[PDB]
RNA sequence: CCUCGUCAUUUAAAUGGUGACGCGCAUGAAUGGAAUGACGAGAUUCCCACUGUCCCUACAUGUAGACUAGCGAACCCAUUU
RNA sequence: GAGGAGGAGAAGGGUUUCUUCUCAUAAGAAGAGUGAGCCGGGUCUAAGCGAGUGUGUAGAAGCAUGAGCGAAGGAGAAACAGGUUGAUAUUCCUGUGCCUGUGCUGUCGUACGGCAACGUGUAUUAGCUUGUCGACACGAACAUCUAGACAAAGCAGAAACACCUUUUCUGUUCAAGGGGAAAAAGACCACUGAGACGGAUCAUCUGGCGACGUGGUUUUAUAUCUGUGACCAGGCCUGAGCCUGGUUUGUUGAGGAUGGUCGUCCAUGAAAAGACAACUAUAUGGCAGCACAGUCCGUACCAACCGUAUCAGGACUCCAAGGUGAAGAGCCUCUAGUGGAUGUUUUACACAUGUAAGGGAAUUCGGCAAAAUGGAUGCGUAACUUCGGGAGAAGUAUUGGUUCAAUUGUGAACUCAUUGUGACAAGGGGAAUCUGACUGUUUAGUAAAAACAUAGCUUCAUGAAGAGAGAUGAAGUGAGUUCUGCCCGGU
RNA sequence: CCUUGUUGCUGUGAAGGCUGGCGAAAGCCAGCUGGAGGCGGCAAGCCGUAUUGAUCUGCAAAUCAUUGGCGUAAGCAGGGUA
């Protein structure tokens, strides 16, 4: 809701930037072996339990 | 089996609450004192009414409680101490006081603060004096004859708030109001209806004690249930008292 | 005494001690203020209300942006209002006394 | 007024709770509702605040008394006991 | 009829939320905040309420002019007039009787 | 227990109900005994009203079901029945 | 269908909100978006928790005292209208204000009046002490105010017209701050001097401790005015600006506010921070202008929350129109909001429902299910009973529309093709027996009861208390009425 | 245990009060006023008797329909604490 203390508010802004794919540019690297980022989530799926 | 409601009824945080209190009830420690009456009060958990007194020691003004007699009221002056007057209401030593009087809130020793009679309606009765040890019979409401000292305090007068028996509780809630700020468990259900992991006298297919109810003084304190120590039982006439002052 | 300070404002708690050598120029006017923003959003503001919009850093208040302006850019302020964002940015906004003056300080600095 | 021939105050419970409960019951519920004599100042304007404590509506003064009467039987008697005692 | 929204505090419904409904000049019908009433100076002896003075609550009351937390005789606020009176004749009549103990 | 005890009343007809009787396998006095009022979604018998519960079933309505487009599983299984 | 499928907050969620593009779609990607001295947190204290210290323990636990902590719905200085964005707004912009402090310049002050009830005067710090405010249960009736709703007249625009109609609909606004009545309800002051008697309430009641009367003093709302104009409706033109209105009266009325009364209780219904008056000393103090200051954290959105989900379940609160009727009941409408596995007339057996000749429980363990009765007004009401009840006992009759009398009691006439609480809403009743006195409670998910509880009755132990025998604990029986015989051999 | 929120419409008509009549008295009979109660019929709500109804590869690891019980109070509920 509306009302949050600072402790909740910085988890939310943290869990809110880290969430995105891997860049476009990073897939042509000759040394770059990842598919796809498997630390992405959807609010539909999952909990932060920053409560 | 289990722990029993006895037992577990007596631990701390059963004990009764102090955070509607007014102060600690007793008589001023000081030889001689002129008091004024400022308050007649009821506090939450108590029948009979306090009285709040105001006295002066040293220069600045100090205030205490007193169980109410009946028939003061707000704004009396009342005298405490050696020299004051046989007049109701009035605190004096006991040895001053003449035989056959009625006495409230008596010292067993003196500075106590005053013990003995304290509940609605009742008073202590002064049966003898005697010259030689400076001793003093009072008859306490129980029946019980005790010695005291000549030198203790007590107020002269009637508790206030008696015949508050005469009218029965017709209802079950008139009884919840009662025993909201008392230590016995109310509603109290009954040992006979409880299974036998509960109380000593559970189970079995009909409802039955099977076992004598006359416990001994001795006996372990999680089945110490029923009549304890009894020297005899039922309704039949008893035997005469044996007294001496 | 000790608590978890869960509901506190402030995440700092100690106090700092003295030290034998000192950091030269301290929490000062160029560290405060990091870059003036210039979009669609923030014209309108410099156009209707005389007022600029910039990013500062997390440690700044009210009192140190308004000396930082005054010292940096040269026009004097009438108030700061500050907006910790959804994406980390802290944005504070500035009035100044005088309108007109936040087209020729924004021009100058490169703003617009 | 009056309009029962026997259960009188009690009439508020209906049927319910002994016959005999109730009698015994009525004597104190009529006895606190009542306005009685006040010492001070001679009117009819004394009533019950709460058990024990009884308060004059013109006057203010506050005086101990029974449960459910200003004076009771015991005090009637031992209040001239003391009045002897000053002889 | 056009029906409202608490527009700030919380809709608990306790003392400290009363409100009221009002009609604006741009013709809508809002809730608006009320203050709580105050209780003025009761007697120190009688517990009847004083002349002379008003009731508001505490910071209200601090911020008025004196006049209106006195009148002008010899216990302030504090006291009504026949309570003065009383304890003006007391003081005088117990000293004259220690006047004649003193002098018989 | 014997037992569907015997006698009366209720029905055309009563292993039922109510009233009587009592050597009661093995009733009974705060392990509480006995007679009533007011109040039970408590257990039991009868009468009046009322009816598809029944004699004895018939017709009609909505929604599923049959057939059709799109979408699309599970229990279970030595299997030749 | 206003106890909404409407409009908003809290707990919980965390970008789900806005723009663009793409299908990959309850799907992605890239950007953008939350602004405060006056709203809430940071303050005070409840029940309570506790570092350290003392005592104790192998170390712990525990016990005594006690810094600090403990409420986003208890106490708690000061703001409101109207505008603006794609997305924020008592936070931004315009206007008019207020609280707490600081500094400059002017301008005045060092006291009086009334028999009194008390008034005039915007007044400094500091301290004892005494008191007040903060600061408080439930229930009932009666006043007064404000939202709201009606009805007439005026104007402006709409709807409807084969016929009829001045029929019908929508509008007619005024914030905080400043100034301010009459009224009603209570206190009190001066004169006066009253009864087998006067005054007064819906109801209690009230007077020589001073009635009625005649003149005053004071406490508590609201209407009205200002708030410098905003805002709304309509017409003319238009890629913009002008012009015209916003006027009068009556009835009712809270599910909000306030006032003084009355009732109930073996139940009498928080603290503290922070304030104020009197008394005593001490005095460069009041007011007007102008200027300066007020940090830190929260502020988007929810039909998106918990149940493995896009789940008929669960989940703290606020606002609330017209008719019918006793009634935020059911039924019907205005404001505001809403919806998809496709076609086919589709047997039998189902699941939700209707109706039935003659008979009327013959059915079945058993009237299980269904039918019948139903509101208001009147007449008339038994056994028994703790005299309160039983009791709406039972049993019977009336009820629509129209046009009149009469004024709360109601009467009378005329009229209709099955009759009238016409739909919706809405008791079946009596005679007996067993059992528990009554309202209440229980096996969340097969048992709601005769079981538990309960008021009352009886027994037992104690003079110890922060409690003191009308007390504090332990057992048994179960309201009331009427009784409660005999046995101490065994344990 | 501490701090809070939540009662709308109706029936019956106790205590107390005023008039009129009857009586030598004591105190009896009418009509009106007043509004008590773990008192009656209902609403919002809280609950869980029956159909041994529907469902039993459920909408649901306890739900739905009609029918019922209480509803001015030993009633229901949020947060803090034990
Ligand atoms: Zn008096
Ligand atoms: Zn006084």
């Amino acid at each position: 809701g509306s009302i949050k203390t600072r402790r909740i508010k910085v988890q939310l802004v943290s869990a809110l930037k880290k969430n995105r794919c891997i860049p476009q540019w990073k897939r042509a690297c000759p040394g770059f072996k990842q598919q796809y980022n498997f630390t992405k989530r959807s609010w539909k799926r999952k909990t932060l339990k920053a409560c | 089996g289990k722990v029993i409601r006895t037992l577990r009824l007596q631990k701390e945080h059963w004990k009764r609450k102090h955070h509607k209190s007014k102060g600690i009830v007793g008589f001023p420690t000081l030889k001689n004192c002129e008091a004024t009456v400022e308050k007649i009060v009821h506090e939450s958990g108590r029948p009979a009414p306090l009285a709040i007194i105001n006295y002066k020691k040293e220069e600045k003004n100090t205030k205490g409680l007193l169980v109410a007699i009946e028939g003061i009221y707000e704004g009396q002056k009342i005298q405490i101490g050696e020299n004051a007057s046989l007049e109701l209401g009035n605190v004096c030593p006991i040895k001053e006081i003449p035989e056959g009087s009625l006495v409230s809130m008596v010292e067993k020793k003196p500075k106590d603060g005053g013990k003995y009679v304290k509940s609605p309606g009742c008073y202590a009765t002064i049966v003898y004096h005697n010259k030689l040890t400076n001793q003093t019979t009072i008859k306490l409401p129980s029946g019980e004859r005790v010695r005291v000292t000549g030198e203790s305090r007590a107020l002269l007068g009637i508790i206030a708030g008696g015949g508050k028996d005469d009218k029965p509780l017709l209802k079950a809630v008139n009884a919840y109001y009662k025993y909201k700020t008392k230590g016995k468990p109310w509603p109290r259900v009954r040992g006979v209806a409880m299974n036998p992991v509960d109380h000593p006298h559970g189970g079995g297919n009909h409802q039955h004690v099977g076992h004598p109810t006359t416990v001994s003084r001795n006996a372990p304190v999680n089945g110490r249930v029923g009549l304890v120590a009894a020297r005899r039982t039922g309704r039949k006439k008893g035997s005469r008292k044996i007294t001496v002052n | 005494p000790k608590l978890n300070r869960h509901k506190a404002s402030r995440l700092d708690k100690k106090i700092k001690q003295k030290k034998l050598i000192e950091k030269p120029l301290g929490f000062s006017s160029l560290d405060i203020i990091k870059y003036g923003i210039g979009h669609e959003g923030a014209a309108k503001l410099i156009e209707e209300a005389g007022t600029l919009t910039f990013v500062v850093d997390q440690r700044a208040d009210k009192i140190n942006v308004k000396k930082a302006f005054e010292e940096i850019y040269g026009e004097k302020v009438k108030k700061v209002n500050i907006n910790n964002t959804m994406k980390g940015v802290k944005k504070a906004y500035i009035r100044l006394v005088e309108l007109g003056n936040a087209a020729v300080v924004a021009t100058k600095a490169g703003i617009l | 007024s009056r309009k029962t021939k026997k259960v009188g105050i009690t009439g508020k419970y209906g049927s319910r709770y002994g016959s005999s409960l109730k009698r015994r019951a009525m004597i104190c519920m009529n006895a606190q509702s009542k306005r009685y004599c006040c010492s001070f100042c001679g009117k009819t304007t004394v009533k019950r605040e709460v058990i024990g404590i009884w308060s004059c509506r013109f006057c203010g003064k506050k005086v101990s008394g029974g449960a459910y009467v200003p004076i009771t039987n015991q005090q009637v008697e031992y209040k001239q006991v003391i009045n002897r005692m000053k002889m | 009829v056009e029906r409202q929204v608490v527009r700030r505090g919380s809709t608990f419904n306790t003392r400290s939320n009363k409100r009221k409904k009002v009609r604006t000049p741009g013709n809508r019908l809002v809730f608006q905040d009320v203050k709580k009433k105050g209780k003025g100076p009761k007697c120190g002896q009688c517990g009847i309420k004083l002349a002379g003075v008003k009731e508001a609550r505490p910071a209200a009351f601090s911020r008025m002019r004196k006049s209106c937390r006195k009148v002008n005789r010899i216990l302030g606020g504090v006291q009504c007039a026949k309570c003065v009176q009383e304890k003006v004749l007391d003081a005088f009549l117990n000293a004259e009787e220690k006047r004649m103990k003193e002098l018989e």
